[PDB]
């Protein structure tokens, strides 16, 4: 999965 | 709720002792119960609301995809009929990630958003107004599924455009809030070209407004900005 | 309970999945609704339950520890008095770690244990009350800590009396009664000389009885004897 | 902390 914060 | 008898500065200081604890369901609630007690919320407690339900939500995702990726090999061709076990349970771990999706839409609209006005709170609201509805949009077939994805698009665009016009892009919460937008291209909205030229634009910007920035203000910042060239170079 | 209308088969097929999603509490819940069927369990079901209710506990533990640690540190000299905060929170922690002890225990003494006959379930049912006890001493501190102390105590020697006569040294079951035995007199009963004694006499008498093993059989056993070593090392 | 299973 891509990252998000 | 039942967090109605507890002074607001206790539940403050019990959501930071939670997350010590890693307990974030506890934090998550403690949090709720602050916001009910109807005064914005600081900095700091943004900031602790948002990482409780990060980490709730999160696990919840996390379990969701191992269910349904066993759900889908259910249904593959010469794959036994095991039962309707996998989807109930998968079902049973949705319907509290909706629930707790829900919950933080909730408070949200009622009634962070429409009392956040300095540039900083309003955009960190909608971001997780954003971030929320994009983990419905996760999970969303139904009829409702379009609106959905267009009610994560909605925030998520109010939040950039507010971002672009009142904070430096450089700011930890524009640089965070571009990430999450640019995945919700690439993941829920099928615009895998729009992701990639919102992660780059974004990327190049704050690289160029680094040199106005204190040793700290270089933290946060340049962190947020390997996460975009992470994802970029995921995607290219 | 509310899993009194859930098939036993579906019940065990859901407490898998939460295991691989990594859901302990949905397992634990899972597995009490399947011990409340009221057949006993087989040897692989015996492992779901206990460790489904091992991680629960685990991270109350891990939690409380964190808690307690700040506790103290608040009521040292020279420390703010912060409030009663952290010891409510904690507090709150305690509870329901004593909560899910006791839910453990009560399957135990109704009906496992008095159905359990065989060496390898009676054995597994006394070496988890005894842990269930000493989790419940770890947390202890009035008129009852000493009858807590000895429930731990009793459990687990009843459960070596059996291991000694009715399995081989090197029998995992066996082995980790003995580790958490050993782990008990140490930390517990405040009798580092016993913990010693039992940890390096159960792994010699293992060593000596590894020679009439498969290869697999070899594996959590030598396991379990690694780990009776982390513990004399750490003791030594 | 010492192990335990
Ligand atoms: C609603 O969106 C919240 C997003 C926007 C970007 C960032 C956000 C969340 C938190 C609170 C923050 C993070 C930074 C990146 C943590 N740093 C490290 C590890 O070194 C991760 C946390 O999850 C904050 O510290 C950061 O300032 C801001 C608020
Ligand atoms: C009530 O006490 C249960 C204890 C007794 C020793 C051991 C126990 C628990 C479980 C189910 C088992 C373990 C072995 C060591 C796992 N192996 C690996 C990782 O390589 C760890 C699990 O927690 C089992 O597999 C093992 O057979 C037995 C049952
Ligand atoms: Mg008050
Ligand atoms: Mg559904
Ligand atoms: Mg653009
Ligand atoms: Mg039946
Ligand atoms: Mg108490
Ligand atoms: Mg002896």
């Amino acid at each position: 999965f891509p990252a998000t914060v | 709720g039942a967090m109605g008898s507890m002074e607001r500065a206790s539940l403050i200081q019990k959501a930071k002792l939670a997350e010590q604890a890693e307990r974030y369901e506890d934090m998550a609630a403690f949090m709720k119960g602050a916001v009910e007690k109807g005064e914005e919320l600081s900095c700091e407690e943004r900031n602790l609301l948002s990482v409780a339900y990060k980490n709730v939500v999160g696990g919840q995702r996390a379990a969701w995809r191992v269910l349904s990726s066993i759900e889908q090999k259910s249904n593959e061709e010469g794959s036994e009929e095991k039962g309707p076990e996998v989807r109930e349970y998968r079902e049973k771990v949705e319907t509290e990630l909706q629930g707790v999706c829900d919950t933080v839409l909730g408070l949200l609209d009622s009634h962070l958003i429409k009392e956040a006005g300095d540039a900083e709170s309003r955009v960190f609201y909608l971001k997780m107004k954003g971030d929320y509805y994009r983990y419905l949009a996760e999970v969303a077939t139904g009829d409702d599924k379009k609106r959905i994805i267009d009610s994560a698009r909605s925030a998520y665009q109010e939040a950039m455009d507010i971002s672009k016009k009142e904070m430096p892009p450089t700011n930890p919460i524009r640089l965070g809030l571009a990430l999450n937008f640019s995945v919700f291209h690439y993941e829920i909205a099928n615009s895998p070209e729009e992701a990639i030229s919102l992660a780059k634009t974004t990327f190049d910007e704050a690289m160029a407004d680094l040199h106005t920035l204190s040793e700290d203000s270089y933290k946060d910042s340049t962190l947020i900005m390997q996460l975009l060239r992470d994802n970029l170079t995921l995607w290219t």
